[PDB]
């Protein structure tokens, strides 16, 4: 059992410096090699750092890695960012049982316009649909620039995570980002509970919108 | 018939180190080379004495079966006429050796998550051994200017534990090597 | 340089097996110091290691995907394949094949990757969308497209006067979903020409809807 936990999202303006990290929850991080892979949306991963310090051929000098065994974590320091650096950076290492352990993934987004708070619109199950023994509560998130949000659902009192399908954030025509979260509900559960919500955890904020039968 | 106990060597599940290789004298048994095919995928099955195809058709008076685990790069030194740290201080074969050497990868069997330290090899020694002779002396090796007789300044033990872990490179992964020595 | 390419059926069914092949062009499966690995990635999630195998036969698998994966090598055509049995609807992902370096005294980076192949483990035929509208709560008008298997299903407005549409979402029911929404400047603007028309491309099963 060896894990690697990266930050869910990192963002800095151009010409700044980002430091994507990953902490080994178990095992150790100095006992094996730590590599870093860049995966742009729609392509295969690519090595940017191997042997914990070295860059493969063709990789620019803007990238640099490091390892701190006192805190049991790794890092990927990138300076002088540009528009072609925004991609998913993975922290990959190994367990002593010979198991390739990849990180959860850090979506780096180089800022190009000011930040925006996610506007939300809750939609009722459309009772016409409730007559067909289906509710399908849908939340539509939009108007947020950092294309990395974490939707949080809430029942009458409990948080709803079981039976949820969340889309990958896409881009609208206003150059911002949007996303959705479809909760598989039925009129039975819609009638048993009396309150719902869809809060959009974002960069230092959370916008919650409610809806009632 | 009464085939030879080759299963006791290739499938022992407890291998001896290279400085204490388990010498087994094969005699009074028919050399059934069929089990050698199944006990390994033949990584470094290379003969120097006779051809493998005519192994079952020959006749021998005395046959030896050795076994030891070494790193990947040290297998090429088990051929007759090599020089290194295993072919000099742990194992030796004559220039006119007539036999075969069987080596295969056992990274999944001799590598522990916390390190398999049960495999040690003699790194440094004064002189080199003789073919088919052992050296189980645990006396510390002298390398300093004055006779030390603890491991003081420039005085170290001749053995050294193998770096065997499942994540090690295949060059440093455990390779179980077997030698079928024949005498005419 | 060395390059890899995945190949196989882009659509599987539950209780079946997923078989993909990775032909090594520019290298050699016979080459040691290298592990041949398969990597998985669900849509919208992170990379997941399935396992690798040495050309000598040392197979190392993911402790979670054990007893369900099987990677083998073929020295004849320089190819190694993946066999993932007992597939469920949750195994829909983009599958990658890569090789790792095992020469530098330790197992090391995945130096060469493939290109990615998408498989959709579903248990449905060419069904049709069960559209249900969405009442506005500035308000938004949504027409939820739900329970459709085929991928290319578009949502038009006014047959040319299109607003934003959301990509598909595969769920446990084995059917995709979709939502296309707009924004109305006023509340009394619900009975206007905001007409939502969808279809089913494999059968041209056009479906109209207007949120009155």
């Amino acid at each position: 059992e060896f894990m690697l936990t990266q930050p869910h999202s990192v963002s800095e303006s151009p010409e700044m410096t980002v430091t994507i990290s990953c902490t080994g929850s178990s095992g150790s991080i100095a006992d094996n090699y730590v590599q870093w892979y860049q995966q742009r949306p729609g392509s295969a991963p690519t090595t940017v750092i191997y042997e914990n310090y070295q860059r493969p051929s063709g990789v620019p000098n803007r990238f640099s890695g490091s390892i701190d065994s006192s805190s049991n974590s790794a890092s990927l320091t990138i300076s002088g960012l540009k528009t072609e650096d925004e991609a998913d950076y993975y922290c990959q290492s190994y367990d002593n049982s010979n198991v390739a352990v990849f990180g959860g993934g850090t979506q780096l987004t180089v800022l190009g316009q000011p930040k925006a708070a996610p506007s939300v619109t809750l939609f009722p199950p459309s009772s016409e649909e409730l007559q067909a023994n289906k509710a399908t509560l849908v939340c539509l998130i939009s108007d947020f620039y950092p294309g990395a949000v974490t939707v949080a659902w809430k029942a009458d009192s409990s948080p709803v995570k079981a039976g949820v399908e969340t889309t990958t954030p896409s881009k609208q025509s206003n150059n911002k980002y949007a996303a959705s979260s479809y909760l598989s509900l039925t009129p039975e559960q819609w009638k048993s509970h009396r309150s719902y919500s869809c809060q959009v955890t974002h960069e230092g904020s959370t916008v919650e919108k409610t809806v009632a039968p | 018939t009464n085939l030879c106990p080759f299963h006791e060597v290739f499938n022992a599940t407890t291998f001896a180190s290279v400085y204490a290789w388990n010498r087994k004298r094969i005699s009074n048994c028919v050399a059934d080379y069929s089990v050698i095919y199944n006990f390994a995928p033949f990584f470094a099955f290379k003969c120097y004495g006779v051809s493998p195809t005519k192994l079952n058709d020959l006749c021998f008076t005395n046959v030896y079966a050795d076994s030891f685990v070494i790193r990947g790069n040290e297998v090429s030194q088990i051929a007759p006429g090599q020089t290194g740290n295993i072919a000099d201080y742990n194992y030796k074969l004559p220039d006119d050796f007539t036999g075969c050497v069987i080596a295969w990868n056992s990274n999944k069997l001799d590598s522990k998550p916390s390190g398999n330290y049960n495999y040690l090899y003699r790194l440094l020694r004064k002189s080199k051994l003789k073919p088919f002779e052992r050296d189980i002396s645990t006396e510390i090796y002298q390398a300093g200017n004055k006779p030390c007789n603890v491991a003081g300044p420039n005085c170290y033990s001749p053995l050294q534990s193998y770096g065997f872990r499942p994540t090690y490179g295949v060059g440093h992964q455990p390779y179980r090597v077997v030698v079928l020595s024949f005498e005419l | 340089q060395v390059q890899l390419q995945e190949s196989g059926p882009g659509l599987v069914r539950p209780s079946q097996t997923l078989s993909l092949t990775c032909t090594v062009s520019g290298g050699s499966v016979r080459n040691e110091y290298y592990y041949w690995s398969w990597i998985r990635q669900p849509p919208g999630q992170g990379l997941e290691w399935i396992g690798y195998m040495h050309n000598s036969g040392n197979t190392y698998y993911n402790p979670s995907l054990k007893s369900r994966v099987a990677i083998s090598v073929d020295m004849s055509k320089n190819q190694f394949s993946l066999k993932l049995s007992s597939v469920t609807v949750a195994d829909t992902a983009v599958y990658y094949c890569a090789r790792v370096d095992v020469g530098g005294t330790l197992v090391s980076t995945f130096d060469h990757w493939g290109q990615g192949i998408l498989v959709t483990v579903s248990s449905a035929s060419t069904k049709g969308p069960s559209v249900f509208p969405l009442a506005p709560s500035t308000a938004a008008l949504g027409c939820l497209v739900k329970d459709y298997f085929p991928e290319p299903v578009t949502v038009s407005w006014n047959s040319g006067a299109l607003v934003h549409t959301f990509p598909a979402v595969l769920q446990s029911s084995g059917l995709y979903s979709l939502s296309s929404v707009v924004t109305v400047p006023s509340s009394s603007l619900g009975t206007q020409t905001y007409i939502c028309n969808v279809n089913h491309k494999p059968s041209n099963t056009k479906v109209d809807k207007r949120v009155e």
